[PDB]
């Protein structure tokens, strides 16, 4: 009751920071290299920069959420209730998308020998591949975190 | 290389758990 | 004009004494029909015409060549070797670079037949095979980089090769050291969050 | 039951079975599937008479035809007189006799022996233009002859054969040619000799030889040394390949032996050389008494990279045996080396190749590696020849005074061994 | 007993070519004065016996007041060829003869 | 230029030509090669009566020689009757007369044709375990033919062969089989079916019909035998070049010296083997001052088809010096061989390899072929022991009871040789 | 991995600096 | 010609072994019985004579009234090999004979 809601303003800040988190996780990459030139087949979401939704719906999710914190109005846990479930099923997205991104990674390191032929194209799709992988799943957590955190609004009213 | 990114994907899970620990913290100073 | 450069039609520096090899330079550019021109030994040789014609190998007819365009440079020196043996070791690139392939061979003398070829690399034997094989690497590499010769039967009489000697010459560290400036973003925001808002919690208690 | 005609056949003793200064040659005719129990049979025997004795109708097992033999015995030369049955039954009709007419040696079967010989190539090695394949029968009783020359199991023109025969005594031998192109031959295509004969033929198929060493890969086979074969009692024979490409596979190396009998497990080991070749290594132990009898083993070699197989055969070998003559002497004492001495025994005279030799003393046998032996050079007469030299300390020689030099032969005596005494200082 | 005891005579005969030829394999072992009437005959094949093709005559007296029968081993021309020999075995009087034939 | 030695030699109308029937036979002697134009000829036919003839000299404007003609002719069997030609110039000299007996017939004998024949392998892909030879000598003029299997260049024992005749009319042909084990065949042993006929030879070879890949050219270095080099003092080295096909071109053979100083000069044999390949052998003779002093010498080969010359050197080896020792056995008597013996020869301990050794009896040397010899080995000590083995018959020892085994070598002081004596009978 | 285990060493020790100020903060926090 | 015309007999002897050893090619014709002492002497080598090498001594009778003559061709002994056969033609009637002699 009472509790899933302890945190409000809480759960703002906190999917505040896992959404920014899950969005630079890959935005530097977009804005230093040409993703889509990476090789390899890890480029599945690095120049796409898919997570520009992704991350962006962790927020919105608890953004519906946070006016809960201190406003404590119904309409605010009507949108709370629905940027949680948009939040439920971005977890899922962002998952499923984040373990196509490992395997293309695992068979790409496996093809080239990433383990010892680490040449200079390869580098750059190790950090490349590394910054989708891990704005994926900040996205997918911070879609997760955030339906759990709005769950209190969904049941405030 | 590899077991690095996995390393270093780990610490950045454990730098966000750490902060989800302090979220409570912080809203108890600021809201609380 | 860009920087002429030669090429010999048997990707081949060693040959056999009687051996035909014919290389041509060209910088893709021979738009002028202006008459190359070619030394070896530092000499000058009347062969106006570009590509140079090495028919009938003597031993005389091998040293250092360079070609020179109209008015363009003369650019490096492909030199060459003529030899009297049975079996020769011949290596495409001789100092080919890491990332590139690489390729062996182990001609016999006027074409007759080897059996029993074996292919050793810094004194370990590396393949064998009852016939004649061509060691082919796809992607050279560091380690891969060492004297090496073939050992075969000729006539059923045991003949080994004068060694040759490959060798291996090597990434943004940049590339490296911003990934590692990533992790250091990465971590530097974790930290630094957690630690300026906990004194900023202090500041307000 | 159903009635049906009897049957009737000769029957008499084998010539060897019936003695030949016998005054008496029994033989008879034997029916066979008569329901009826009534029948008539009669006996002649030529000019000459016999006596003439039947016996109780005993019915089939199977369908119960009564079946009786008639015996008649006649004397003199029984051997060449034609012997007549005649049986007739009685039920089966008013005239329904049949005669068969028989002897104890009337005729037999001679099956004949066939074999190709080729055209052997010149003493370089290098096949003749022309190649000449000639098919011999031998030992086959005269009559018509039918040749044919099936080439990959089909047959061309007779023009390019020809047939002789000939009959020395009773064997007759009978010759086919037959002349081919050196690169017919080269093609590697079987071909066959057949003689149609009694309407059952023969057959014996050449082809061309095999390389011997498919692709320089070489295989060898050990035999048993006498020691082993007789004093040890555990003889073993060897089968070693080498020059092998090494592979993702392995050698189906196998054993037998020519009359197809089992053969004891056998070991095998692989080994890698730094010249990146491949060695394999088999052993099988082998039947003393067997080998003494000459079972021929083989040892038959596969791989994926040989195209065909790489047998070699063993076996005991062939010739007169004779046994070795053994002397031992001592060499005399020489000045500086008076602490040392050196035995030195002779072998000589055995027909066979092979032979093991020990020193033995203290009626313990010396170390293998203590003395040298030649290997078997042949005498100007018959018979080869080996020497063998040992050195003995003073000590061995000081405490006992007597060494033995035993050489182990095929040939040698019961015991198969011949010993000699050795004394330093008679 | 009403006459001496007789030793019985065997002759067994190996079947012939024809015999063989005919489709048939039967060999007739004649036995002839063997006691009374009572005896044992057996086929047997190398060193062992036959219990199928085999055919007893009773003893029967012609003229001689002595046994007479014959014992016919038949079987398929293969089953006569698989055995090394032929043996007849005839047992009277307490007197046991082996005959051994074989059609080599 | 100057006076010339007349040569007088036999001509006769040939046998064909002469006819058969005409017992009459007209020959002669041909005298060439003599300036003088004054001649004696005498014409001798033995029993059969004979009339001998002169005619003018016919000059030879070529040369200048004066060639006469002498005829003889015979009546009755003029060709049986041996016809005796003296040819004499009295101003060569008195007794300078060559004096010639032949006959003007001479026997003809049909060359007979031989031919080989292999066992034709196992149809199969193989051999059988053993293979037969068949030497087959067809149609030729019946006589006292002699058959020899050549082992390589060597006759070995009859009895492994057999052989038989056969008469078809007047016309003979014989037959000789050889068997050889599988591993002999294997082994590319040339084999050779060496016929001997009235008046001359003829032989075949075959060996195991291997693949077309030569065996390629190659050089052997012998060395100066201790025997020339120290008795008679002739040293002689020479270069063996061995498996060379006799066409493409020819071999050209270099002496040269580690100092370049002059060579003699050397000479050159060339020789066909039965392997079918072409040998050549140059012999250059070397200065004993030169080998004594270590002198190295050295043999280049070229061949117009071979990348680099073959090289060879020699020199007097290096290392300790120390004699011979020498041991004589003799063999006691042993059953059934009581008109022969046997004689061994035991030297050992010698520091360098070489090494020579003689059979002496009666103060003078045997031939080589009457003893056998075993190569130095390395003792299991320091230094080298060879084996030598004599065979000796009855009358052999019978006219004397001792033998010398002498051992000539450098390191012998007194003379380079050590003689130790030995006798059968003590 | 030279500059790799630096940086990993580097994240960890500012890692347990980082805890340690927030243990800090939080005792300035709760006990007043 | 006192007397009547006689048929010359020609003998060819061929070249003696020896003889060709010694590098020397000599082949004889010995014509005796010839009453017509008049004849041309000539030596055919395979298929045509071989005129050069070849001297006739002149005719001449010895106890017989006949003319003999010796007739030698004289050549190296290569160039006799090589021919496939030789031949001696005494041209002194009309029943000429040639004698042939050959290596063998
Ligand atoms: C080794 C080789 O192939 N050499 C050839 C030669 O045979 C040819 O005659 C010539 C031009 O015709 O060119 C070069
Ligand atoms: C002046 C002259 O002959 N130039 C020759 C030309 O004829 C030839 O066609 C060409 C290559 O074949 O080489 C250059
Ligand atoms: C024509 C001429 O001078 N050629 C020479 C050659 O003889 C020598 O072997 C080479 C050095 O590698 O330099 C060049
Ligand atoms: C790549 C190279 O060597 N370029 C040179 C250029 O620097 C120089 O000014 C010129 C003068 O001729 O020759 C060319
Ligand atoms: C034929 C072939 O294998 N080519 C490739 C080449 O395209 C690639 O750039 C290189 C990278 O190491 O590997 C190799
Ligand atoms: C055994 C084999 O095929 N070797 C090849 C040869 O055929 C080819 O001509 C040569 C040049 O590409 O390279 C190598
Ligand atoms: C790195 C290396 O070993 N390079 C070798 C060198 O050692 C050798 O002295 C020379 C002579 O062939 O060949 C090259
Ligand atoms: C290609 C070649 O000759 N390899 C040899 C082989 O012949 C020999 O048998 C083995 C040891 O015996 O050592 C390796
Ligand atoms: C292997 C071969 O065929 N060559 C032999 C050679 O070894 C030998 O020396 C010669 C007779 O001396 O006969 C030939």
């Amino acid at each position: 009751l009472t509790v899933l809601k302890k945190e409000q303003e809480f759960l703002g800040v906190t999917q505040i920071l896992t959404a920014m988190i899950c969005l630079c996780f890959g935005t530097v990459v977009c804005s230093v290299l040409d993703i889509s030139h990476i090789e390899g087949d890890i480029f599945s979401s690095f120049k796409a920069g898919y997570p520009f939704w992704g991350a962006i719906f962790f927020s919105i999710s608890g953004m519906l959420s946070i006016i809960s914190e201190r406003r404590n109005a119904t309409y605010l846990v009507r949108g709370s209730l629905g940027a949680n479930t948009a939040s439920s099923i971005a977890g899922g997205t962002g998952i499923t998308i984040l373990i196509i991104n490992l395997k293309k990674s695992l068979a790409y390191i496996h093809i080239h020998s990433c383990q010892k032929f680490f040449e200079t194209k390869c580098f750059m799709a190790s950090f490349s591949t590394e910054i989708v992988v891990m704005m994926l799943f900040l996205t997918i957590l911070g879609l997760g975190s955030a339906v759990s955190l709005t769950i209190c609004g969904a049941g405030e009213e | 290389p590899q077991l690095c990114y996995i390393l270093d994907a780990i610490l950045f899970l454990y730098g966000i758990v750490l902060t989800l620990l302090y979220c409570r913290l912080k809203i108890q100073v600021r809201k609380a | 004009p860009q920087k002429p450069k030669v090429s010999l039609n048997p990707p081949w520096n060693r040959i056999f004494k009687g051996e035909n090899v014919t290389l041509t330079c060209n910088g893709n550019n021979f738009f002028e029909v202006s008459s190359t021109k070619w030394f070896h030994n530092g000499s000058l040789s009347e062969e106006t015409n570009s590509s140079l014609n090495i028919v009938n190998a003597k031993f005389e007819d091998s040293g250092e060549y360079k070609c020179q365009h109209q008015q363009v440079n003369e650019s490096e020196p492909v030199y060459l070797e003529v030899f009297s043996d049975w079996l020769l070791l011949q290596a495409s690139a001789e100092v080919v670079m890491e990332g590139q392939p690489l390729f062996l061979r182990c001609h016999g003398w006027r074409n007759w037949d080897v059996y029993k070829v074996i292919y050793y690399k810094d004194g370990e034997a590396l393949k064998y095979w009852y016939e004649n094989h061509n060691i082919s690497i796809t992607n050279a590499t560091v380690e891969d980089s060492g004297t090496y010769y073939c050992t075969g039967k000729v006539w059923q009489l045991d003949y080994e090769s004068e060694p040759l000697n490959i060798t291996v010459i090597k990434e943004k560290y940049w590339l490296q050291f911003f990934i590692p400036l990533l992790v250091v973003i990465l971590f530097a925001v974790d930290t630094g969050l957690f630690i300026s808002t906990q004194q900023q919690v202090t500041f307000l208690l | 039951a159903s009635t049906q005609s009897p049957s009737v056949f000769p029957l008499t003793r084998c010539c060897k079975n019936i003695p030949s200064n016998a005054t008496s040659v029994t033989l008879g005719c034997l029916a066979t599937g008569y329901f009826p129990e009534p029948v008539m049979v009669t006996w002649d025997t030529g000019s000459l008479n016999g006596t003439t004795m039947t016996l109780p109708a005993t019915t089939l097992t199977l369908s119960g035809h009564y079946a009786t033999i008639s015996l008649l015995t006649v004397s003199g030369a029984w051997a060449k007189q034609m012997f007549t049955c005649r049986v007739a039954h009685t039920p089966s009709s008013t005239d329904w006799v049949d005669n068969k007419t028989f002897s104890v040696c009337s005729r037999d079967f001679t099956p004949p022996t066939v074999k190709i010989l080729q055209s052997s190539c010149d003493g370089g090695g290098h096949f003749p233009p022309t190649i000449q394949l000639l098919c011999l029968v031998s030992g086959y009783t005269p009559g018509t002859i039918n040749i044919t020359w099936l080439e990959d199991g089909q047959v061309m023109d007779v023009d390019l054969s020809t047939a002789s025969t000939t009959q020395e005594g009773e064997l007759a031998s009978t010759q086919s040619e037959l002349t081919l192109s050196q690169k017919h031959w080269l093609s590697d295509r079987t071909y066959t000799c057949q003689v149609t004969y009694q309407g059952h033929t023969f057959e014996d198929s050449t082809k061309k030889c095999a390389d011997s060493n498919p692709r320089g890969v070489s295989a060898y086979l050990s035999r048993p040394s006498p020691f082993d074969l007789f004093i040890r009692k555990s003889p073993t024979i060897t089968c070693l390949v080498v020059d092998l490409a090494p592979s993702k596979g392995t050698v189906n190396l196998t054993w037998s032996r020519a009359s197809g009998k089992p053969v004891n497990h056998s070991t095998r080991k692989e080994e890698k050389q730094r010249n990146g070749t491949l060695t394999v290594t088999s052993t099988l132990p082998v039947g003393t008494r067997d080998w003494i009898e000459g079972e021929t083993y083989q040892c038959r070699v596969t791989h994926p990279h040989l195209p065909r197989a790489l047998m070699r055969s063993t076996t005991k070998t062939s010739g007169p045996r004779a046994a070795p003559e053994v002397y031992a002497f001592a060499t005399p004492e020489w000045p500086g080396s008076r602490d040392k001495r050196t035995l030195a025994c002779l072998i000589q005279n055995f027909m066979p190749e092979d032979i093991s030799v020990q020193w033995l003393h203290n009626e313990v046998q010396l170390p293998d590696a203590r003395h040298s032996t030649t290997q078997p050079r042949k005498t100007k007469g018959s018979g080869f020849f080996v020497f063998s030299r040992l050195e003995v300390t003073r000590a061995e020689w000081e405490q006992k005074d007597e060494f033995i030099c035993r050489a182990v032969h095929e040939a040698a005596s019961p015991s198969q061994t011949v010993q000699r005494a050795v004394s330093v200082n008679p | 007993l009403g006459q001496p005891k007789a030793a019985p005579s065997v002759t067994l005969f190996p079947p012939s070519s024809e015999e063989l030829q005919a489709n048939k394999a039967t060999l007739v072992c004649l036995i002839s004065d063997f006691y009374p009437g009572a005896v044992t005959v057996a086929w047997k094949a190398d060193s062992s016996p036959v219990k199928a093709g085999v055919e007893t005559t009773t003893p029967s007296k012609q003229s001689n007041n002595k046994y007479a029968a014959s014992s016919y081993l038949s079987l398929t021309p293969e089953q006569w060829k698989s055995h090394r020999s032929y043996s007849c075995q005839v047992t009277h009087e307490g007197s046991t003869v082996e005959k051994t034939v074989a059609p080599t």
